[PDB]
Order: structure tokens, then C-alpha cells, then sequence
């Protein structure tokens, strides 16, 4: 219902004064795509000359202590992706006060399950409803529309069953798993194009966020293979090379690989994550530590000209892999390596693509630093978030490589224990899933912050990415570092070996409502993403007993 | 003869895949070719007034015209046109113009209340701002169009006779003709230069209307022509008030290059807006050039005399003749504009007072030179061209210093004759 | 299409190293080249008023125009012009017109109050008698110019157009247009393949348009004489939508009648001056159509309307024309001249002081010539044709004479029809 140009002009006139008419935006730090959408919105507000206030919020239980206590004349609140599932208007009471209301938020939710009240019956929740979903549960035109108003003994009895007929279609709905169907990069960049501001930095920025979802889903960005192509041609800066210009930020395309961060460095530590790619084939160590030695130590890898040979004349060897894997194409047919990709340059200072670039932003968000420990743990993640947001200037150079050298040990750290829990053989296929409890190993500290955990699962979902022609169910892990057994347990998604036909989002959050509804015996859902909860030590064993019988898939 | 699609201030493709569709004082419209379609990108100079936008071209439009309210597109092969207003209140409309065998649309134009479409066979189809047809007229084939408000200015070129222009006004009662196919004095031309000639057979680089109501044209001969007194056919004539070759030569130092051309953008009462294009091609490419302003100069010079007297510099005595010709044309047009249309900005009186003061001052420099060479008779004719009464008093002091008592009494007879006519 | 420098009545060099620069009713200007320079000698027909003089040329001035007050010289290559007044009151002046590459001065003109300089690109630069520059005007390319002390007459032609005419006046405040680029249907010269070895090829190379001479008449009517040997006079020039060209003289019929029906080509007509009844010319005898050194005595040739048959003149026989045939030609000649003289006196007035005696004699001969055709219609019993001839009479005394011709021819019904015309004119005169 909200045409994209209209809300911008409408939010322009509501706070454009040179006083404390302050509009304030909110963003989570727990997602990479959540960042990059906000950054481009801020800078146009700079050149439209408006005063602002940016606050990060990491926790879903924290939202009350950051809004509902400190407000004076904020008319224009803005928020990025928080309330697609839980209704905030039930979470936060706002009485109707002063039909042409006095304070209006927007919302930029990116998730699949929506909330019917937030689009229909909108009076303060001006949601982003434009040509996003044209089929916003198109059967709803009589269910709640007759729920609003609700001899007659035989007539109303039928009328209660029609309500009960409406009740089931609101029972199967609001009982679905979640993803993000369309990235928040897609919306606001399309909005700016309706305004029409030509800067390649924007075109460099919007493609970053959709690149982040390349490891969570598949066919979401497969729709955006044209929308990457047309813009880099329509925003063609030049037909010539027009060489030796230190400026101008030229944009091109070049092929690239799952074997990653190569152009930055280390065909050495590729050896690990080449075996990641052979972990996608049939092994983790055994044949490859012979098999890699047909394809790799063919050239001893130098010290000085390796600044030139695996920077420059590896183009003789990328060609050679390009003429190796063309004859590994009709015979091997493993198509996780050749990819189209995208690249940028700075005139000088090396070529940096966007494949490796999202990798540095994840690790640099991680490291780079009763109830008395969680406060001094929660003040960390907001602070180290902040040194990643300013990473989008040229002014950060010698901090850019800091995350780079950080990243190529963290994988060496995370692979150091993944190989341990395999060889321990503590994965047990009980009946439905597989359960693993990392009770204690070395280096437990790097598992408090949840962004590492999805990567550990991302490595662990791919150890079981062999054929497995029955029981394609992901796992649930367990780890503990701190007191009272906090146990940030989480679930994963099943994966496809590039063949989504079946609708596999999640079943656990439906069950996560169930166990949280039972006894409230020290269970917590205070963390933001529903795929992560907490548990007590004496509750994880009756957790699974409630889960091995409650088959909700 | 081949009927090529013409656009206002358009540039050809060359060895590239991109070009400029149209170009004016509002902005510029360009197209970028990709793998399967075309992509139209519209950029403006005043970013703070209008919202910049772009869209994909599925049909493949090659004709464009830009005014202060919208953008009009046209297809020469299928006759499909589309008008896109900048405001979201007005809805888009699409209609297909009927075309015969071998008929191609050569020029389009748009005003906020009327739509002008011209073809190669001379069919004149006019629409309103909603698409409702009013009349179908059969005239000469239109090859170039320009419009400000009501007026329709078409350049006609047939197969045998050719080279003519028409001037009309789309009034509320009926269409009135001020000129009925008068001959155009534009000079026709007798690799960058080779490719430009095929796409543009007449050599018309750009054409637009001035801010003071006079039609301007800029042909291949690089001479700015000014049509003065268009409301009266008895005194309607073309005035070449600016010569390209003279302006580049004086500012540079006394030389003349080849790669520095002058593309016209707009003329707003003092200078001609331009883009300095440096290179082999005569058409610009994509960098963002800064707009420049060239001061207006009458093309009256000798070439052998400037080399003997030596950026090339012009002396005092020689510049007085050029200053007299420039001020005489501008003062006559500004006087007729205010007495018929009135003020437009509110500061026309200060411009007129400063121009009339410099006109009488420049004539006194030539008046002083005639007295030094003892030519009393030439000095008598110069005194009659003075407008202000204070200029006649200053002419007496120049005459007394040059020891000519007979010339002094002749100035006083002009003063008594003007006072008698003023009291009648 | 390359242009050529045009002058009034100019002749080319031919097989010699000398030629005439210009020629008019005032005199003639010739030049003699003796291996390094040119020697311009200006001779006049009136030895009593002005004195013949000559000088040495060091710039090679080929363009010239002569009027009653001075002599103007112009250079087509460097653009240097020079005006030389005959009287000792005004001093000589020299100015150089700036010209670009390719652009050349094709025709010059000089009036006593304005200076007219025309170029090949169509630039119109006008100067006054003191040298003050005026506004620059850009128009069509000028190939021919003529003037008589007050107005500017320009002829335009290009490679993608055709011959036109313009009439304007250079006033004190601004330029006023009487005629603005109206089409002129004058025939172009048809050079064939056999003309490449002819001796008259040199005349068409210096003048491709074939314009031999052009000048204004004594009463103010524009005249032009092209390569088609037909004298064209512009009638009704005060009305732009009513302007008409009327041919009143043709040389192609007069040569054949005077030579006794022969087919020789050694007789031509070169127009010098025309003051309403006689075109002054020189009888040039020889192969060349252009004059050379020493000029013969001028002869007089009265104007005649070109209305004759060729087979009928041979059957009825210097060739002589009968009475009956000459009455039709006399009616056409007098009708054109009486209409132009009437409009001239009612708008411009008298010029010499004897226009009333010319008008009275012309109107008397007009009514007398119509009665000869009126008598022939009554003899062949055509009563209806005689009725239309009576309405063309102007004088009241001519209607009385028509009654006596009708009574002698025994036509009583024709007599009463003349009286109805008389009563109708008296009623209109009293309103």
C-alpha cells in the first residue's frame, strides 16, 4: 500500500527542522546484510541535510530498555528487520492518542512470516508494502475480515464453524518456518533508483548484502543474476580502459572460485579449504592428502616472486586450472568451483572482489576488542560492531588487512576442533536428527558470540553433505564456557547438493514455542534470532525427550 | 536523399555503443546498449529541483525531446510514441502513429499543452497532453523542431526545392502563420567528420529559442544567427551577432587550433553557454565537463592587420568599431521587448541604462579619431547617432580641444532640432 | 558551384589583354594591361560638365559601379575597397573588408548616402557616406546589384535554389522591405556541347547567369535584361501581392524585320539607358557580342510589343506592317504605359514638369487606335464584338465618335447601346 517514493517525501517533511526533531533508526548487529543496508541510507540523509541518531541493539529482550524509557518528541522512529514474527504492538503497548497519528514508525522487515495486524489495521505501523509480495496471503480477505465483527441457533452455529474454518487457515498460517525471501539491499536500492542518484559506491554497496546470503540460501540471488548484470552495464563509466587514473574506481567482471581469498593471499592456506571442497566430495583428510598432491605441489610456492607468481602469472595457472577443469568437466562434473562472481578495483592497491570481502567483515565483527558477566559480555559486541561500520572508507587500509590476517587463522582455529569432534565420533543419529554435545574441548571462548556458531554448523552441515538418500535432517549442537550452563543451543538447515524443490525452511521454531510454553523452568529466548535459544543443564535431557516424540515436520 | 532521424543537440554513435539522445538547458538524455536491449538514463544539472531516474528500454526508442514538464519518446520504425511526465499524478499514455511504406518519423517536439509529431512524408499530426487528436495537416517534410510555450518552428526540406522554414503559433482560436516557408540563409557543408555527415545530412548541430522571445539557429557554418522582429514581416531579418572563429582567436593569444570546438547549450541575456570538448572527435563522451561562458563578439576583423600590430590582443581604436555594432543591435531588441511584452525578471532597466551609456561612450572614441585626421564632415554624421542629451554636451568639448569652431555650432543645431520635435 | 565577379555591363578579355570594367548612361570605364599592372581610364559622354582623368592601379580593382557622384572600386580577393568622388569637396578613403577562406566579393553598389557591399556567402554589410558601420545582416548569396540613388535591389541564386528578386530601402532609422525574396522566372542560359569551340564561350564564363545589363527606369520602375533577349519591366511595385512582370520589348523580332527577312547573326542589342519610350543601344557588327575599342554612334530604337505571326507577314509582302494589324499592337502598348503613368503621378507627383502633355497625347492615341478595330468589327457584321470594345473607352468625346461609325455601317441597334454606357457613367460620377 506504500508506494516507495511517497514514504520518502512523507518522512522528509515530518522531521526536517534545525532543532531536536530527531528521528532515530535502530539496527541489529547480528547480521551482515542488516549493516550495509543502513549505511547507504545514512549518507543520503547527510546530503539531504537532516539530523539523526543511530543506535545498535543486539538483543530482542533489550528493545524495551532502549526505546520504552527514553522518548521526548521523537516522531519518526525507524527500524530494520525485527518484528516479522512477534507483534511489537502487543510487545509494547501504545495507546491510540491523537486517525492521523502523532508518532509513526516504519519497518523494513525482511522475513517470510508476516503479521496480519501490521499490514491490515495499520495506524502507527506504516510497513513497507509495495510490489514486494502481491500475494500477501491472498485468501485472507474473509478470515480476519469476518473475525473483526464475528432461529439464529442454527444460523450462528454455522457462522461459528466458518470462523472455525477461518481459524484453521490462521492455524496452519502463523505456523511456518522462516527465511529471508528478499534482501534489504534489494528494496532500498530500488527506492533510490526511483529517485535516481548515480554513484558507483552505491552499486558497490548494494551488492555486498546480497552476497552475504550466498551461504544461507541458493535461489534468492539466483533471481538477481540479471539485476547484477544490467546495472553494471547501464552505469558503464567508460568504453576504454583510460589507464593510469588513480581514481575513478573502475568496475569489471572476472571469474572466481569457492576456493576463496586467493587474490588477497595464501594459496598455502587454500590447502585447508581446498580440503573443505574435498569435504564436499567424499572425505575430510584421507584420500585428499594424497589426492591434493597431484594438483597442487606441481609448483613449489615461493617467497618473493610469489608476490608475483600467485598474484600475476597464476593467470597462466588460473588459465591452466581453466584448462584443467574443462577436462575435469565432462568427467568430474563438480561445479562448485567455477563461478561468475564480481570484482572491483581502486585504481591501485590491488584487486579486491566481493567474495572474500564479506569474509573479512564477519571475522572482524567477531574479534577486535548476579548477571554480572553478561553485561560485560553484551557491551563487547556492540563495541566491536562499531569498528566494522567505518570499514567502508578508503581511510581504513592498514586495519583492512587486520581482519584478513585474522580470518585465515580463525578457520584454522575452527577446523582444529571440527576434526576433533569427528574423530571422537559423538554424532548419534537417534531417530530424527543427529545430536552432538561438545561437552568440553580446547578453546571454548570462541563460542559465546553466535556468529561463529552458524559457520561451525556451516562446516558441519557439509561433512554430512554426501549422498545420504534418507534422513536429510540437520543437527543441533551444544557448548558451554560460562557459569550456570547457559548453553547457546542452536539448529541448522538441511542442505541441497545443487539439484529448493521441497519447502524446507525450519520445523524447530514451531517446537521452540512448545517447550517454552510448558513450565518456564529457566528457559530463555532473549537472544534475537529464533534459531538460537538457551537451556539449563538438567533441562537439555528432558528437552530431547520432548522432541523425539513431538514430530512436527 | 535519405531521411535520417534528427534530434535536438544529438550526437552520433561513432566507434562506441553509447550516445546522447537530446541535450538542453534542463539536462541531457543518453542511452547505454547492453546484451539484449537498450537502457535510457536521464541525468540533470539541477539535482536539487527534479528527481533523477532511469528505466529499461524494451521497445528501443531513438527519438527524444525534453521540456520543463516531461519527456517524450518516439519510434521511427513502428510509429509507437510514449510521453512520461516527471510528476506521479499524471498517468502515462501510449498510442501508435500510422506509417506508410517507407515512411519514417524524423523529428518530434513537446509542449505541456500540445504534442507535435513530424514525419518524412510531411504528415502533421497534433495531439494534446492526454492524446486526443485535433487535426491532421499535409505540409512540407519537417526535419528539425524547437518550441518554447505555444510556438511551432519547423525546418522544411523537400527533395527538389528544399531549404525553408516555417513559424506558427498554436492559439486558442486558430493556428496563425507568421511566416509561410521563407528561405533559410544557413550554409550547407561543401573518421569523425565523415561519420557525422551521414547521420546529420544538413549539418544542424543544435537549435533552441532565446529567453527574450527570438528564435536562434546554429548550423554547420558555426555562426550564431538571431531572428529579430519576428512579429512584423516588414522588418524581420537575421542578425549574425556572434562569430566563433574571432572569439577563439582573440582569447587564446593570436593562434587558431582545430580540436577545440564550441557546442551550444543555452543563451541567457549575456553569454552563450558551452562545453569545451578536447580531442579528435567533435562529439563529447563520458567524463563530466564543467560549463563555460563565452562573451558575445561581432565578427568584424581583418587577418593581415592583426599580425602587423602584434593570446592575440586587439587595440583601443579597432575595438571601438566592434563595440558600436554590438551595442546597436542589443539596444534595439531590448527596447521593443519592454514596450510590447514588459518586464520578465525585474532588472531590465539597469541593463538598458548601462547599455545606452556604453553605446554613446564608444561612439565618442571614433568621433575623437575623426577630428584628429581633420575630417570635419565625417564627424558631423557621427553626432546624429547619439541618443542621450548628455552625450551632445561631451561632443562640444572634444571639438573645442581639436580647434574646430565650425564643428561646435553644428552640434548646437542638432540640439535645437530635437527640442522642437519633443514639444510637438 | 563556383561563382564569378559580376559588374554592370561588363565585358570579358576575350582574345586580348584589355576589357571594359563597367558601362552605363554616364560613361564607360576601361582598363589597359601592359605586362605588369592595370591602367584604368574613365571616359565620359558629357565632355562639357566633367573632365576625363586616368590613374595607375597597383591592386587590380575589377569590380566597379558608376553613379552621378563618384566612382567605387572593389577587390574580390583581398577585400579592399576605394571610393573616389569626382568633386574636390570630399576626400578619398580606403578601408579593407575582412574576408574568410573561400568568401569573395561578387558585386558592389554605391549610392550618395549609403555604401552597399555584397559577398558570395550572402553577408550584407552597409556603410554610410562617412564610414560609420551599421548592423550586419545574413541573407541569401547576392549575384547581381543595381540602384539609382535611393534603394537596394538584390538578386539571389544558389545551387539548391533558383533566381529571385528583393526590393528594399536603407532608411535613416531601419531597413524597410518592399519585396522580400519573391521568385523570378528568368530563363537560364542553355550551354550545349557545340558551344565549347564557339567564340562566344568567353562571355558566358565571366557571367554564367547571362545577365547582360540591368538598371532602373527614369520614372522609378525596375527593369532587367537576361540571356533570353526579352526586356522585363516590373509593374505594380507599390503592392507586394499585385507585382507583375510585363515584357514590352524583344530584340529577336526587330532584327528580322529590319534586315529584310534574312537569317544573319551579326546584329545585336546592348541596353544602355531607357527613359519610358526608347532603349539606347549600340549596333555591334561582327562575330563578338561584346564591344571593344572605339565606340560607334548611338542609335534610337522605340519599344514595340512582341505580337506577330511569321507566316502571315510573308504572305502580305524593310518588312512593312499594315494598318489593320498594327492597331492591335498599338492598343497593347498604350494600355500598359497609361496605367503606369497614372499611378506614378498620383503617388510621387511630377518629376520633369511636362508629364501632363505626355499623358494627354497617350490617352488620345489610345482611344483612336481602338476605333480602328471597332470599324473592322462593324464591317464583318459582328455587333457583339463591337459592344465590348465600347466599354474600354476613357474619354467622353470618344463615345460620340463611336456613334458616327455605327450609323455609317447601318447598325441602328448598336447606336442605342453606346448611349446606355453614357448614362451609366454620368450616374456613377454624381455619387
Amino acid at each position: 500500500i506504500s508506494q516507495f517514493s511517497e514514504a520518502y517525501n512523507k518522512i522528509l517533511r515530518n522531521s526536517s527542522s534545525h532543532s531536536s526533531c530527531q528521528l532515530v533508526i535502530f539496527v541489529s548487529c547480528l547480521n551482515i546484510d542488516a549493516l550495509c543496508a543502513t549505511k547507504m541510507l545514512s549518507l543520503l540523509f547527510k546530503k539531504q541535510l537532516v539530523q539523526s541518531q543511530i543506535v545498535p541493539i543486539f538483543g530482542y529482550s533489550e528493545l524495551r530498555r532502549h526505546y520504552s524509557q527514553l522518548d521526548d518528541n521523537i516522531n519518526s522512529l525507524l527500524l530494520v528487520g525485527f518484528g516479522g514474527v512477534i507483534d511489537l504492538e502487543a510487545f509494547l503497548e501504545i495507546d491510540p492518542q491523537e486517525q492521523s497519528f502523532r508518532r509513526d514508525i516504519y519497518v523494513l522487515d525482511a522475513h517470510r512470516p508476516w503479521n496480519l495486524d501490521n499490514i491490515f489495521g495499520s495506524q502507527i505501523i506504516q510497513c513497507f508494502d509495495d510490489g514486494t509480495v502481491d500475494d500477501t496471503l491472498g485468501e485472507q480477505k474473509e478470515a480476519y475480515y469476518k473475525l473483526l465483527e464475528l432461529n439464529d441457533l442454527s444460523k450462528r452455529k454455522q457462522r461459528k464453524k466458518q470462523i472455525h474454518e477461518y481459524e484453521g487457515v490462521l492455524e496452519e498460517y502463523y505456523s511456518q518456518g522462516t527465511t529471508v525471501v528478499n534482501s534489504i539491499s534489494a528494496q532500498i536500492y530500488s527506492l533510490l533508483s526511483a529517485i535516481g542518484e548515480t554513484n558507483l559506491s552505491n552499486l558497490w554497496l548494494n551488492i555486498l548484502g546480497t552476497t552475504s546470503l550466498d551461504i544461507a540460501y541458493a535461489q534468492v540471488y539466483n533471481r538477481l543474476y540479471p539485476l547484477l548484470q544490467d546495472e553494471v552495464k547501464r552505469l558503464t563509466p567508460s568504453s576504454r580502459n583510460s589507464v593510469k587514473t588513480p581514481d575513478t574506481l573502475t568496475l569489471n567482471i572476472q571469474p572466481d572460485y569457492y576456493l576463496f581469498l586467493l587474490r588477497h593471499s595464501s594459496l598455502y592456506d587454500s590447502f585447508y579449504y581446498s580440503n573443505y571442497v574435498n569435504a564436499k566430495l567424499s572425505l575430510w583428510n584421507e584420500n585428499g592428502k594424497k589426492r591434493l598432491h597431484k594438483m597442487f605441489a606441481r609448483m613449489g610456492i615461493p617467497l618473493s616472486t610469489a608476490q608475483e607468481t600467485w598474484l600475476y602469472m597464476d593467470h597462466s595457472i588460473k588459465r591452466e586450472l581453466g584448462i584443467i577443469f574443462d577436462k575435469n568437466l565432462d568427467r568430474y562434473g563438480l561445479q562448485d568451483i567455477i563461478r561468475d562472481g564480481f570484482v572491483r578495483t581502486l585504481g591501485y592497491r590491488g584487486s579486491i572482489s566481493a567474495s572474500e570481502f564479506v569474509e573479512a567483515l564477519t571475522a572482524l565483527l567477531e574479534v577486535g576488542n548476579s548477571a554480572q558477566k553478561l553485561t560485560n559480555l553484551r557491551k563487547r559486541w556492540v563495541s566491536n560492531f562499531w569498528l566494522s561500520w567505518d570499514a567502508l572508507d578508503d581511510r581504513k587500509v592498514e586495519l583492512l588487512n587486520r581482519g584478513i590476517q585474522l580470518a585465515q587463522d580463525l578457520q584454522r582455529a575452527i577446523f582444529n576442533t571440527g576434526v576433533a569432534i569427528l574423530e571422537k565420533k559423538l554424532i548419534k543419529h537417534l531417530r530424527i536428527y543427529r545430536l552432538c554435545v561438545l561437552q568440553d574441548g580446547p578453546d571454548l571462548d570462541l563460542y559465546r558470540n553466535p556468529l561463529t556458531l552458524l559457520r561451525l554448523g556451516n562446516w558441519l552441515i557439509e561433512c554430512c553433505a554426501e549422498s545420504e538418500d534418507k534422513q536429510l535432517l540437520p543437527m543441533v549442537l551444544a557448548s558451554i564456557d560460562e557459569n550456570t550452563d547457559t548453553y547457546l543451543v542452536a539448529g541448522l538447515t538441511p542442505r541441497y547438493p545443487r539439484g529448493t524443490k521441497k519447502p524446507i525452511l525450519n520445523n524447530f521454531s514451531m517446537a521452540f514455542q512448545q517447550i517454552t510454553a510448558e513450565t518456564d523452568a529457566k528457559v530463555r529466548i532473549d537472544n534475537f534470532e529464533s534459531s538460537i535459544i538457551e537451556i539449563r543443564r538438567e533441562d537439555l535431557s528432558p528437552f530431547l525427550e520432548k522432541l523425539t516424540l513431538s514430530g512436527l515436520l | 536523399f535519405r531521411y535520417m532521424p534528427f534530434s535536438p543537440a544529438g550526437t552520433p554513435f561513432g566507434f562506441t555503443d553509447r550516445r546522447y539522445l537530446t541535450m538542453n538547458e534542463v539536462g541531457y538524455v543518453s542511452t547505454v546498449k547492453n546484451s539484449e536491449q537498450y537502457s535510457i538514463t536521464v541525468s540533470f544539472f539541477d539535482v536539487g529541483r527534479f528527481r533523477e531516474y532511469h528505466f529499461e528500454d524494451l521497445f528501443g526508442y531513438d527519438l527524444c525531446f525534453l521540456n520543463e514538464k516531461g519527456t517524450l519518446f518516439g519510434q521511427s520504425k513502428t510509429g509507437q510514441i510514449q510521453y512520461r511526465p516527471h510528476d506521479s499524478i499524471h498517468s502515462n499514455w501510449t498510442k501508435i502513429i500510422p506509417l506508410q511504406a517507407g515512411e519514417r518519423i524524423t523529428s518530434v517536439a513537446a509542449t505541456p499543452v500540445r504534442v507535435i509529431v513530424g514525419t518524412s512524408l510531411g504528415y502533421f499530426r497534433s495531439f494534446n497532453q492526454f492524446g486526443v487528436p485535433f487535426a491532421v495537416e499535409k505540409t512540407s517534410p519537417i526535419v528539425a523542431l524547437t518550441a518554447q510555450n505555444y510556438r511551432v518552428f519547423s525546418v522544411h526540406y523537400s527533395q527538389f526545392h528544399g531549404l525553408s522554414y516555417s513559424l506558427s503559433e498554436l492559439g486558442t482560436s486558430s493556428k496563425r502563420y507568421y511566416k509561410r516557408e521563407c528561405p533559410l540563409p544557413m550554409s550547407l557543408p561543401n573518421d569523425a567528420n565523415l561519420d557525422y555527415y551521414n547521420f546529420n545530412p544538413m549539418g544542424i548541430k543544435s537549435l533552441f529559442f532565446s529567453s527574450y522571445g527570438d528564435p536562434c539557429i546554429f548550423g554547420s557554418d558555426n555562426t550564431l544567427l538571431l531572428l529579430s522582429k519576428w512579429r512584423s514581416p516588414e522588418e524581420s531579418k537575421w542578425l549574425p551577432i556572434l562569430d566563433s572563429n574571432m572569439e577563439i582567436w582573440k582569447m587564446s593569444g593570436g593562434k587558431e587550433t582545430t580540436d577545440i570546438h564550441v557546442w551550444p547549450l543555452a543563451l541567457a541575456y549575456d553569454t552563450l553557454n558551452c562545453i569545451l570538448v578536447k580531442g579528435k572527435h567533435i562529439w563529447p563522451e563520458f567524463p563530466l565537463p564543467l560549463p563555460s561562458e563565452m562573451e558575445i563578439r561581432m565578427p568584424v576583423f581583418v587577418k593581415s592587420k592583426l599580425l602587423e600590430e602584434n593570446e592575440i590582443q586587439i587595440p583601443v581604436s579597432m575595438a571601438a568599431e566592434e563595440e558600436y555594432l554590438r551595442s546597436k543591435v542589443l539596444s534595439e531588441l531590448l527596447t521593443d521587448t519592454l514596450e510590447n511584452d514588459g518586464e520578465m525578471y525585474g532588472n531590465e532597466n539597469e541593463v538598458l541604462a548601462a547599455l545606452n551609456g556604453a553605446y554613446d561612450k564608444a561612439l565618442l572614441r571614433l568621433f575623437a579619431s575623426a577630428c584628429s585626421d581633420q575630417n570635419v564632415e565625417k564627424a558631423l554624421s557621427l553626432a546624429h547617432e547619439l541618443k542621450q542629451d548628455r552625450a551632445l554636451t561631451a561632443a562640444v568639448k572634444i571639438s573645442e580641444r581639436a580647434e574646430l569652431p565650425s564643428l561646435v555650432k553644428k552640434i548646437n543645431n542638432i540640439r535645437e532640432a530635437r527640442y522642437e520635435q519633443q514639444l510637438k
